[PDB]
């Protein structure tokens, strides 16, 4: 069987070894690469091991279809954005039809109104903000 | 090993060798 | 009219010193680069230049760009002169 | 671009203190004075013409570090849509200086300044610039003792041959200083210590 | 090599940042602790089997305020509580409380003090709750 | 003079640039490796029977991204992936995505995420792919 | 609102004379001239760079104090509605600098200036204040930094005497071994200078005195 | 300083732990 | 006992090691 | 064996000689 | 009125820093000589200065000519000023 | 440190190479 | 000749005596 | 204890040990 034996690895070289059992590359941030891990790990259920390790070490992650961005918990940012001529329901239909819908960090707001609240990883919020403000100017 | 260290015992057990260091012992 | 705001500022303890100054530098360079475009495409768009409603806004943003970069220029000049007065002796 | 015009001016007005504190000019300008104090000279040649040749000598091995930051920063991709990717890009530019400093600074002292490996992340630029200058002044003192040492022997041997005769009330500085500098010109020590000082950093 | 077969976290002089991430799996959300509330320390043998009452008891014994926005648990100290008074021009308080109830951002620990159908009210709490309620009530008046 | 009975490349502490230049003959195109992705090192006995299948496995084990635009093979490391979202005025996504297929730049590993008849879409990938997609999509609306 | 910018630029112009007096740069500069003087070297190590290395440690310690001023004074609610609350706000902004002056200044030397300023203020009839003020009352900001800068000159000369000692023990035994011989007409400082340099480079006083000064203000782990 | 006995604290008060091998080294 | 420390006695106890340090042994 | 080096074992193996160095011997 | 461009920027090896500076000086004196003779031939042709569209073009070539030589002047001034402080010591 | 055997690695896993006289000088 | 050198064998064979030095041996 | 100190006696007694220090005894 496969597996990784980490001895004082620096958490960037640990998640790079999981980038073959996961089928996508992993991009770990700069502030999140200071913690360390050691021990014997066995990769046979990676999506169940990534969430369990991401809740005990303290991390946030987001896979958008091309890579798996990994930050730590102190970098989560949030915003509130008002739309004038489109509602929340078809913007959620834009996220479901595109594949960027993340059920761990949904959008909080009234269902057909202009205001809502976003919170998540920094690579998630700068996409939802820039995609929301570029649909009002087209409409 | 756990003289001055903080650790968690049970099903998901680990030992914090430092504020930024985790040790997952194999059973 | 489309707006957006982010509310919680990122904040922690870094004993590292230069990366906070790097974030200050990039945060000022991007905010002064987005607005030079926003005033320029407001001025080259020939619909916005004809409306007296839009013109009252257009005089404002050229003053907000003017006072901002002049403030950083005078603060830095006193800053680099203050270290000069101690090291030149 | 307008804010980068500040930082481009801010390097230039701060250059005679960074070159005063962050390069090997401190080692050249320090050994070139104690060789005068070793020979027992006071105002010869100057403090100006020794700083000039120490400046050009330090400008040789330092110019390629200064040269690569130009050709790296002339490239067209300084427009980035992200704040932090530009912060990464300027972090990626200073690695020529960081790799120069870590080679000649002490890892324990920079770990001390870091508290208040290095392959995944480089230590910060303000955490090691005094550690570099404090390492150069120590190494220049250590090499300063060595070339001080043979002129003590000529200072002692003529005082002992004058005390071997009865003439004890005779000032030996008027006799040793002729014998001092012929030891430095028959060795031709000027053209060789500048050689090994260049070879201490730049390989042949 | 590990001791007695119960469940619990043994804390030997931790610093409230490495302590709450150990509770961050029983709570199923990540926990973000501020800088002023990360200087206190704790030591003892703890046991998480329902953490929303344990956080309520420790937030009063240590002196802390916290807010769960649906995706994370923010934790501040009591010296960071800010407050503000904001007046609504074109929408009422009950039509703003229905937005908070329907969006799930309503918090019964720090409610809104004000007249029931008017424009002025009074908020107080953690800075992530106040900076959300001020901007979400100002951006609705520019809609109406 | 060179005794090994096989056919392959022996690398002794290479630098990922002299390594990929040895594969630049079995690949029929030259390979361009960036500066930050040339600080890693490789050693061992290799064998390039089919390089387009060997390069996918090494780009996942080392942690790398690569792209082939018809004339060369750019290679970066995974910490240089840039992403951007851009909107279009009068060309749809289904009309822009046929320009990539007819040109020969439609990369099925980094596709374009977005709604099928809109102006906005989300692109992410290598920097040579991003500064080609943003420019070739912007220079089609000034024409129309 | 506009004159808040005048107060900012007027604070900006008087900045480096505050670094000349108020901060701990005065502890590093004096002891660094003293380690130059005790070795007997006059011009070297070219004190224009010794100001810079002494400045960088003081900035390295002073940075957490000055950083809280920015986040406190860039608040969007600086402007109050009353004249006494607005004057209260700059006091509680200045309190983080002021208790730093309290921790590192002398007790009685600070205590002397209030009694000296009050009899100038009203007259001799003002009764003197004792030590017992310390639990409740805070002094002014202009009665602290004189007694601060004198107390730091006292502490810097306290440090400067101690490492002046191991060089003059060398300089007396060399002047005695030369007079053990009949070498009276001989300059002993030109024999004393190598073994003065060795006793500092073999002891490596730079890389432990530099850690010692940061330990006199801050701690590790 | 607790001669033998040992407790744990969570969400309701104190629970009497079972007697076991390992003891907590006490800081005073 | 608990020589120079302040504590909060009775059925839910804690010792204050420092002004910013809480310790949770047996209910004091 | 493999004294202090981290490695990834089983049928496709590599040893990490350093944070930036890969060595590909026999499948560990 | 019919233009041409050259596309080859050749490279000769520098043998020293002195060999580098002679290229940087000769490359900049040609550009400052040519742009001033461009603005003179723009002025001395009087049919170019009477049209509205070419005037903002000549405004741009003016403001670039002023900003170029002022940016090389202050930089060389601070450069030799950095030499003087080190030589004084 | 490999005692006699030697493999080559490409695109499918490892391949047992033919026994010859040349050996790889081991960095370990 | 090959101690710390990297080389390619087979049909098109060469020996990299340095990161910037190729040696094409005569058959 | 009450040599140089100022205190309030009677029903609710306390001893001001210092200008910034109160002592509440339990009778």
């Amino acid at each position: 069987g496969s597996g990784f034996v980490a001895k004082d690895d620096s958490l960037r070289t640990f998640f790079d070894a999981m980038a073959l059992q996961l089928k996508e590359p992993v991009i770990v941030s700069k502030m999140a690469a200071r913690k360390k891990i050691t021990g014997n790990f066995e990769f046979h259920d990676p999506n169940a091991l990534l969430e369990k390790l991401s809740l005990q070490l303290g991390l946030i992650w987001y896979f958008d279809g091309q890579a798996i961005y990994i930050y730590d918990a102190s970098e989560m940012r949030n915003a509130v954005v008002s739309l004038r001529n489109v509602s929340l329901n078809e913007f959620n239909n834009f996220l479901k039809r595109s594949g960027l819908y993340n059920k761990n960090y949904p959008l909080r707001g009234d269902n057909r109104k202009g205001t809502f609240y976003v919170s998540g990883p920094p690579v998630y919020v700068d996409m939802v903000v820039n995609a929301a403000t570029m649909m009002d100017k087209q409409n | 090993w756990l003289k001055g260290r903080s650790f968690q015992y049970g099903a998901e057990g680990y030992i914090k060798m430092s504020p930024g260091h985790w040790y997952f012992p194999s059973p | 009219i489309g707006q957006a705001v982010n509310i919680r500022s990122m904040e922690t303890d870094i004993v590292s010193l230069d990366d906070r100054l790097l974030q200050a530098f990039s945060g000022s360079a991007i905010a002064t680069a987005v607005d030079k475009q926003t005033i320029t495409n407001r001025i080259e768009d020939p619909n916005l230049v004809t409306d007296p409603k839009e013109l009252a806004i257009s005089q404002e943003m050229i003053s907000d760009y003017n006072l901002y970069v002049s403030m950083v220029s005078t603060l830095t000049r006193k800053g680099v002169g203050a270290v000069e007065t101690l090291l030149r002796s | 671009n307008d804010i980068s015009l500040i930082a481009l001016l801010a390097f230039s007005t701060l250059l005679p203190f960074i070159i005063a504190s962050g390069t090997c000019f401190v080692k050249f300008s320090i050994v070139f004075v104690m060789v005068r104090n070793a020979l027992g000279l006071q105002q010869i040649p100057s403090n100006m013409t020794l700083n000039g040749v120490a400046l050009l000598l330090s400008m040789f091995v330092m110019w390629p570090i200064m040269h690569d930051a130009y050709v790296y920063f002339e490239d067209e991709d300084v427009t980035f849509n992200d704040i932090s990717s530009l912060s990464k890009h300027v972090d990626e530019g200073l690695d020529g200086y960081r790799d120069y400093l870590i080679k000649y600074s002490d890892r324990e002292l920079v770990q001390f300044f870091e508290n208040a490996k290095d392959e995944i992340e480089k230590p910060s630029i303000f955490a090691l610039l005094p550690a570099y200058a404090l390492s150069e002044i120590k190494s220049a003192f250590k090499i300063g003792f060595y070339l001080y040492l043979p002129f003590v022997v000529v200072d002692l041997v003529v005082s002992s041959v004058l005390l071997a005769l009865g003439m004890m009330m005779m000032s030996p500085v008027t006799i040793s200083t002729p014998i001092k500098l012929v030891l430095f010109v028959a060795l031709d020590g000027w053209t060789l210590l500048s050689k090994g000082l260049i070879l201490q950093y730049m390989d042949i």
